[PDB]
């Protein structure tokens, strides 16, 4: 037993099972022994994540952390988002918490010297004093309003060099990476949570160039652990005729998929400096004749 | 009105008051 | 009349149909080129120079593909139609 | 009228502030920017490159006497600086046996290298078990994955560790313009830099600056 | 989450069931009865849509299978802090108030008119003395796994159910957090999962460590819990338990003593915390796309541990039996050099 | 982009040869051993040997013609496959996790093959009809349209003489414009007079200032228009007149349009690649962002919800009279509310400026529409039952404020109803496309001209018995590419389209010009062509531009073309059924 | 397509030679199809430099 | 650490120019780009005209008599003159001309230092009968300068200032592209493209803006002793 296509890490384990040491097998085995592979998987390009209001995504880019945009103070952001997909999509509703978890992470204290503002009549007497990175929840149907958001916002507890980074409505004066430059507009920051999903990349990526055949098909295996080729659709077929593409279309049907002798000489044709052999007849063809042969009808070739 | 005995500390916007505890899921 | 393109699409597509009478044509007309030029790569070790080499002066190691597209656009070559 | 550029400084415990004037219009960012573009990721340093635990064959596991796992006290070391003298290898070691606390300062650094934070919290053991750890300390700059020393084909008591060599945590720069209609119309750049303690702020400013005029130094040849 | 979403899934297909085929389309649409009983958001995206649900938080079912619903009965108007469980044709038959409609302290409803649900599809507002029940909790219709995405009420349908269906897909990392901003049904959530340890009885911690605690009851009997680690899961990722106790603390009963993967001080964390931007920044943000600093990859802040499984076995034949062994025929010696004398 | 972990492993026989070629090793077996074990000698041959090899991509599931392109490699690291923006239109891809696979022609016929025909450059036409398809499409129309956007009273802008202080707003030439903007004394969009020297006027002013003497490069004339249109109109070819309107998508589409059909399709595709870069590069400097303070409540709402309901509460008691039965007062509920909700959506268009970033986003047609704004800040008003009909409850309150229980509880049937029928949907356009490729497939131009005589008569444009002449509202699809069958003289002895000449946007221009409606065309429907079709009959190609060539399949393109737009296709039924 | 058999026996019958004509057919024997770059029209075609370049090449 | 040095290549045209950077460390290209483009905008000292005089007009709303070109036109045809003086003091210039013709550069009287690089461009006409008699101040400088912070300037008749150009270079622009120097394959190539006046030529203005970005880092180096790669 070898290791599959497209696997690496340390090995943590090995468990070994002995019918010797009296210890239950299936029937008809001996020993059956399994090791376990474990390995340590950074975030990567292709993958995917995604908010609790069902926003997918996949990590287009991971620029150096001197590119990022920084905030006036040089606290540089760890993620971009792009703004177009929100008012489509209508879910509103991240903005409000990415506003709400900058709000709790950065403090808040709101004024009562002079008495409870109209706005934080509501508010529990407890939740009117917090601290920096302060745990807040808002349950499902009953939480927070507008106006509980908009007074929050502020009273923010100031940076410890004094000076408070968001505005009232919850946006901030950023400095361009590459150009140096202040933008022209401000823009939203916050604390959004962010989960990882399973589909990671390492999965998905796999390539073949030449490798084992199946027997009864003489077709190259399938699957990223079996380490075959991919599937060649009828629609490609389709797509191929549209262009008028022939040379193509007998070479994916016949010299890379079934023709043995074919893939044979092309393969040393190409490891030589000679010119590709034209493909031969596909092993499909020859199967179909010598079956039809078998039912007494006379298929001739007429070479003539 | 953490039931569980050392759970951590989050105040909530709380305004309404659940009469009975989610039983057991 | 305009900017100088880069990569595989140099030389143009347009231009090339001025001398082959249809796309469909041309693609063969540069394939069977490429495979005399092949070949005579091939035989330079020694042998006949019945397959002339390339007629415009090639690159720093170019595919001969290339080098038959951009001599057929200097008009450089001569075909039979079908048969 | 015009006059040269100079650039003074401006203290405090451990942040240090730069200022920088008269510059002329429109290129007070630009300026800065460079700066802080070059300081936070060319800047050489020193760290942990790989570690050796003995009686532990790998990372993924335990060993008794202790509250967290291996992959727990690697996190924790990753947090660990040290600056380096020499240009090779080092070797340091750490041995604390008995119930109590092992902190960064139980370390017995060889000759030409130090700990500047001897306050960090490692782990914590109960008395049955010990521990003695064997790490390495390279120079290098930049940013390095783990898996460098995976190829090195040590034995199997050898466990790769992420190198960061930084020690600069975070820049900021703003622009005291004076755009009156007199010709003193400059601006001033108010550069602020703080650093891990591994190097003061003007080392690596210097370094940071050398490191500009050799690159630009390619052009003023004349062409 | 995703172990409690599957332990409390509704199916409605399989052996004794409608076939995909037969089963009707309009079954797979909402119901007016399913309010209290069944969520609508939870839900599969592909074609099993709507024939697998999920129990709502209160729910219950009763003896002999139809589900129930908790509720309190107003008499002459006032509320009643006692509750009773009503089913489906018993809901029908009565009257069931609002729970967000505003109430008196003592139990006096301000509003003369408050809205209602009626027989099937019907709402009209009444006088606040004919209405006979009123709900217990704004969150009774919600899943358990809906429960817990905060400003619910704002999102759409689709992107809510969206987002319940992404959340049972989150991977175990290395260094869990808390959320900043979540539903107070999070640790509970939690300790209802079974994938963290708690104490049965009140006593005082004696030593722990990172494989095994004891910890020593009031009655004189000691007692220890085996805590496994770096386990491989039951679809591929790693399971690990951190004791978050110390040496000398009297523990009382029912107080969590170990995080399991996805639990930061017995609560769930699925993710961490970025500080996000929305803007478009050089296209590459282009439709869905997402750009990441470096200083994630660089300080593990999304790094997750993944464990493979391999076996085989030397099953008899009837030409012989096959036995492993460290020689192999026609091997170079570096090959074979990992494998050990057995 | 390809991976290099992947394309080294996908070109390992080429790799391979050429490394022992140049003597990095003694044979074949050690080059490939080498090459498993990635020695540091390898990464040079491979980048040398794929300079101009090409690849195919393909999406799985393939749909259409444009679905399998042809790119040129270039190595990139991480696990990704990077891709073009402008061409996941093509494939309908959007970037979430789709996969695509990539081959790769061997023999060297295939790879002249693909580097011809199957180019990505050379489609941007698509198939369905004779216009580029691959055009800014979501993110960098937002920036062009920020960049040509007019404001008034900017800082710098044109002003006159004012009694002794001269006019200011004048530059000599868009050098000393950029500098200026630099500085920071000169906003991007604002009025100015700049003074171009390598930009052809618009005809109006070429015919006048010049006298149709013809402009060419190194002549000055004094413009009127804003930096921003100055260096839009830079990015296009040298040549094209002056545009100096603001760029909404419509504009866009035309421009674009017109390129197509007046320059070859490699200038094109530079002036969209260039296009494109630009449109990036100012889309982040439009400050478009979203917050609690972009989505403003109406202000009055609740007046004008406070007096329909009043009157609903009237109905309701015509209602208790008992006088209607319960389909009059649903009748009545469903028409009110629909009124509430138009009073209300035109009571918010009424209330927002022209500066929220939802307002830029909708009125620039960069995507979505009013309705999911009044949605998303106005009133969400009825919604759909499993039934179909509209339920007599309606919501009163907007995503921004808050919904309740019972109204969310009400709203999930759309959701699923919806997701139902794009289930559906999806299979039942799979299907027609099959049956409808599988009905055609023996159809290709044999003959070059029939030299038949029977050509469809279509009317090109009537002609109004008040006015001069209406353009007809199909003309772009019957009659726009189709071969002329005769020429369309006009009412004089003067030709202006001659026999055989294929139609087009200038010549139907032309035709509108002289007045004529009917117009007699060569169509295939009539073809003398004893198999297939003579390729005169068909006429002008769609994605080549001109006369199809000779032995090009025509069936499968038909197919294609018909069966793509199933997916939409949606409910005597008026749908794919 | 459809119905195998019995098109299959009444082709026999009648010893139906057909040419290989159309697409499917063509793609499933695995042959070039004729169409497109497929076409004896361009299928047979002889390249060779003008003679003046030969002339000329040295 | 040495890495791999830098080499500046470069390309040549009528005037303009692309000079090429290959290879760089990742992320410096910007790092470049951005500050070397300024520095070359902004940097390199140069001549320009400030203001102008009319005697034949007492304001600028109407055009000077007996000429077919308008005031503003005027000012815009005088303002793309190449001047380049080496004398700091601001001097003055006459252009004098009567009777039926053109007018151009190489006509106007240039004082001892100040020159003309263009003598054959074109300003104006005049009719017959037509004069006009303009004293133009020349003032060396740096960058660009608006007429706007010249507006208080003493108190005379027909003083009208114009916006100067007190730089050779007018246009600059530049790329990034990625290359392949190892497995690393994101080593950046700074592609810059200029084009300057006819009073210096792209290289030599490259070479000045690298002389000045220099000796400005140099005060950076000088805090302390440090070295680096090549
Ligand atoms: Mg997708
Ligand atoms: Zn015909």
């Amino acid at each position: 037993l070898k290791v599959p296509h497209g696997e690496s890490g340390k090995v943590i384990g090995i468990r070994v099972f002995s019918r010797e040491d009296e210890d239950e097998l299936p029937a008809g085995v001996n020993e059956l022994v399994r090791v376990y592979v474990a390995q340590k998987r950074k975030i990567s390009d292709g993958d995917k994540l995604a908010g609790r209001h069902g926003n997918k995504g996949v990590i287009g880019k991971i620029l150096p952390v001197e590119d990022m945009p920084f905030l006036a103070d040089g606290t540089p952001v760890d993620i971009i988002l792009n703004t177009h997909g929100v008012p489509r999509r209508m879910n509103i509703g991240q903005i409000l918490e990415t506003h709400l978890g900058w709000c709790a992470h950065s403090g808040w204290k709101v004024d009562a010297a002079k008495g409870v503002p109209d706005w934080a009549a509501r508010l529990p007497d407890e939740l009117l004093e917090a601290q920096p990175n302060a745990i807040v929840s808002t349950p499902v149907f009953d939480g927070a309003q507008e106006a509980e958001l908009q007074g929050l916002l502020s009273c923010t507890l100031p940076n410890r060099d004094g000076d408070v980074l968001v505005d009232a409505d919850g946006k901030a004066m950023l400095f361009d990476g590459r150009s140096g430059e202040p933008f022209p507009y401000p823009v939203t920051v916050g604390y959004m949570y962010i989960m990882k999903l399973h589909h990671l990349v390492d999965d998905k990526i796999h390539a073949r160039s030449t490798g084992p055949y199946s027997m009864i098909t003489q077709q190259p295996l399938g699957g990223k652990a079996q380490f075959g080729g991919q599937r060649f659709g009828e629609m490609e077929c389709w797509a191929m005729q549209a262009y008028g593409a022939a040379y193509t279309l007998q070479e994916l049907l016949t010299i890379k998929s079934d023709d043995t002798v074919g893939r044979v000489k092309v393969y040393e044709a190409i490891v030589k400096g000679e010119n590709i052999p034209e493909p031969g007849i596909p092993e499909s063809f020859k199967v179909l004749l010598k079956e039809l042969q078998s039912l007494c009808l006379n298929v001739e070739v007429l070479s003539s | 009105n953490n039931s569980v005995p050392g759970a951590p500390n989050r105040v909530s916007f709380a305004k309404l008051r659940e009469p009975l505890e989610v039983p057991g899921l | 009349g305009y900017d100088t393109p880069l990569g595989i699409t140099n030389p143009p597509i347009d231009e090339l149909l001025d001398r082959v009478s249809s796309k469909y044509a041309l693609v063969i007309y540069a394939a069977k080129r490429a495979r005399q030029i092949n070949d005579y790569y091939n035989q330079l070790g020694e042998g006949i120079l019945e397959y002339v080499g390339p007629l415009v002066e090639p690159g720093l190691q170019e595919k001969p593909l290339s080098i038959a597209l951009r001599e057929i656009h200097a008009d450089l070559l001569e075909h039979t139609e079908g048969e | 009228s015009q006059r040269p550029t100079l650039s003074e400084d401006v203290l405090t415990d451990n942040r240090s502030q730069f200022v920088i004037e008269p510059l002329e219009p429109g290129f007070g960012y630009t300026l800065g920017n460079s700066l802080r573009r070059t300081l936070l990721s060319s800047i050489p340093g020193a760290a942990v490159t790989s570690i050796r635990i003995d009686g532990v064959l790998h990372e993924f596991t335990t060993v008794p006497g202790v509250k967290e796992d291996v992959t727990e006290i690697i996190l924790n070391l990753k947090s660990l600086v040290v600056s380096s003298e020499e240009d090779e290898p080092v070797t340091m070691y750490l041995r604390k046996q008995g119930p109590g606390e092992v902190t960064a300062g139980d370390i017995v650094p060889p000759a030409g290298v130090t700990v500047h934070n001897p306050g960090m919290h490692i782990a914590t053991l109960n008395d049955k078990g010990k521990l003695e750890v064997e790490l390495v300390v390279e120079r290098g700059r930049g940013y390095v994955p783990a898996v460098q020393n995976r190829a090195s084909g040590a034995e199997i008591g050898r466990i790769p560790v992420d190198s960061i060599y930084s020690p600069v945590l975070k820049v900021t720069y703003k622009v005291d313009a004076t755009r009156v209609e007199q010709r003193t119309d400059f601006d001033k750049l108010i550069l602020d830099v703080e650093t891990k303690n591994s190097i003061s702020p003007r080392d690596a400013l210097a370094s940071a600056g050398k490191t500009l005029v050799e690159l630009f130094g390619l052009a003023r040849e004349l062409n | 989450l995703s172990g409690l979403t599957h332990k409390r899934r509704l199916s409605a297909l399989g052996p004794g069931g409608l076939s995909r085929e037969r089963a009707g389309l309009e079954v797979r649409d909402v119901h007016p009865s399913h309010y209290g009983r069944m969520c609508p958001i939870e839900t599969p995206e592909g074609p099993n849509i709507g024939l697998i649900g999920s129990l709502s938080v209160y729910a219950r079912v009763n003896p002999f299978g139809f589900i129930e619903t908790p509720y309190r009965k107003v008499v002459d108007g006032v509320v009643s802090d006692e509750i009773v469980y009503l089913t489906a044709d018993e809901e029908d038959r009565h009257v069931v108030a609002q729970a967000n409609s505003p109430i008196d302290a003592d139990g006096r409803f301000v509003e003369p008119r408050v809205l209602v649900r009626r027989k099937a599809g019907e709402v009209e507002y009444v006088p606040s003395s004919e209405v006979d029940y009123m709900d217990v909790s704004p969150r009774q219709m919600v899943s358990v796994a809906t429960a817990m995405i905060p400003f619910l009420e704002h999102d759409d349908a689709n992107r809510a159910l969206m987002g319940a269906n992404m959340q049972r897909q989150a991977v175990p990392l290395v260094r869990s957090e808390a959320p900043l901003v979540g539903t107070g049904m999070e640790l509970r959530a939690a300790i209802d999962a079974g994938d963290v340890v708690v104490a049965e009885e009140s006593g005082v911690i004696e030593e722990v460590s990172a494989d095994y605690i004891t910890v020593m009851h009031d009655n004189g009997t000691r007692r220890t819990y085996r805590m496994r680690k770096f386990a491989r899961s039951n679809h591929g990722t790693c399971a690990n338990q951190c004791p978050i106790v110390d040496a000398g603390d009297r523990v009382e009963a029912g107080q969590v003593i170990a995080d399991g993967p996805c639990t930061d001080d017995g609560e769930m964390a699925l993710g961490k915390n970025l500080l996000v931007a929305i803007m478009p920044w050089e296209g590459h943000n282009y439709e869905d796309a997402i750009i990441l600093s470096n200083r994630l990859v660089e300080e593990d802040v999304l790094t997750s541990i993944h464990i493979e499984e391999h076996e085989i076995d030397a099953r008899d034949t009837k030409l012989g039996a096959e036995e492993i062994t460290r020689d192999i025929p026609n091997i170079s010696d570096e090959v074979l050099a990992d494998l050990d004398e057995r | 982009g390809l991976p290099k972990l992947m394309a080294l492993e996908l070109f390992k026989p080429f790799v391979m040869k050429r490394l022992v070629d140049l003597n990095h090793a003694q044979n074949i077996k050690s080059a490939k051993r080498m090459v498993e074990r990635q020695r540091p000698q390898v990464w040079d041959v491979l980048e040398e040997v794929i300079a101009e090899h090409p690849v195919l991509l393909n999406r799985a599931p393939t749909l259409h013609r444009l679905g399998i392109q042809a790119f040129e490699p270039m190595l990139v690291e991480g696990k990704a496959i990077q891709l073009h923006p402008l061409v996941c239109e093509a494939f309908n891809a959007d970037f979430d996790g789709d996969q695509m696979a990539v081959h790769l022609p061997l023999s060297a016929e295939a790879q002249a093959e693909a580097r011809i025909l199957m180019l990505s450059s050379n489609n941007i036409l698509s198939p369905a009809s004779g216009r580029p398809l691959a055009m800014p499409r979501l993110d960098m129309v937002t920036g062009l349209y920020y960049l040509t956007t007019e404001v008034p009273g900017d800082t710098g802008e044109y002003q006159p003489a004012s009694g002794d202080h001269p006019e200011t707003g004048v530059y000599s030439s868009p050098a000393e414009a950029i500098m200026a903007a630099d500085r920071g004394v000169l906003s991007v969009r604002a009025k100015i007079k700049v003074r171009l020297t390598q930009l052809r006027p618009p005809v109006e002013i070429e015919a006048e200032l010049f006298g149709h003497s013809g402009w060419q490069p190194g002549d000055a004339w004094m413009a009127e228009t804003t930096l921003g249109r100055v260096m839009f109109n830079e990015l296009l070819p040298l040549g094209y007149p002056f545009v100096n309107k603001q760029m909404h998508k419509k504009v866009q589409a035309a421009i674009i349009n017109d390129l197509a059909e007046r320059y070859p399709m490699i200038v094109v595709a530079q002036t969209v690649d260039k296009l494109k870069d630009a449109g990036f590069y100012w889309a982040t400097r439009s400050g478009v962002t979203v917050s609690m303070a972009d989505v403003l409540v109406p202000p009055r709402k609740k007046e004008i919800l406070d007096h329909y309901e009043e009157r609903a509460d009237k109905v309701e008691k015509q209602f208790q009279r008992g006088a209607l039965n319960h389909d009059e007062r649903n009748e009545a509920l469903v028409e009110i509310w629909k009124e509430a909700t138009d009073e209300v959506g035109q009571a918010l268009r009424e209330h927002y400026p022209d500066d929220n970033p939802i307002i830029t986003i909708v009125d620039s047609g960069a995507t979505g529409n009013f309705t999911q704004t009044r949605t998303l800040a106005g009133m969400k008003g009825l919604v759909t039952n499993p039934k179909g009909e509209f339920i007599p409850r309606p919501v009163k309150s907007s995503f921004r404020e808050g919904l309740t229980v019972l109204e969310y509880f009400i709203n999930t049937h759309g959701a699923r109803k919806g997701l139902a029928d794009t289930a559906l949907r999806t299979a039942d356009s799979g299907y027609l496309t099959r049956r409808l490729v599988d009905v055609s497939q023996d159809v290709i131009v044999r003959e070059h001209d029939c030299q038949t005589e029977r050509g469809i008569v279509v009317e090109l444009a009537e002609r109004a018995p008040d006015g001069t002449l209406i353009r007809d509202p199909y003309i772009e699809t019957s009659a726009y590419a189709r071969t002329l069958g005769t020429d369309a003289v006009d009412e004089a002895g003067n030709v202006i389209v001659e026999r055989g000449q294929d139609l087009g946007d200038p010549e139907i221009d032309a035709l509108l010009a002289a007045g004529i409606t009917q117009v007699k065309v060569r169509s295939v429907l009539t073809c003398a062509t004893s198999t297939g079709v003579c390729a005169t009959c068909y006429g002008r190609s769609m994605a080549t531009g001109k006369l199809v060539d000779i032995g090009e399949a025509v069936g499968i393109v038909a197919a294609q073309s018909i069966g793509e737009p199933g997916t939409q296709l949606t409910m005597i039924t008026g749908g794919l059924p | 397509f459809q119905e195998t058999t019995r098109v299959l026996t009444d082709a026999a019958i009648n010893c139906r030679s057909d040419k290989l004509n159309g697409l499917k057919e063509n793609v499933i024997i695995g042959k070039l199809i004729p169409a497109g770059t497929g076409i004896n029209r361009y299928r047979n075609i002889a390249v060779q430099p003008t003679e003046e370049a030969r002339a000329a090449a040295y």
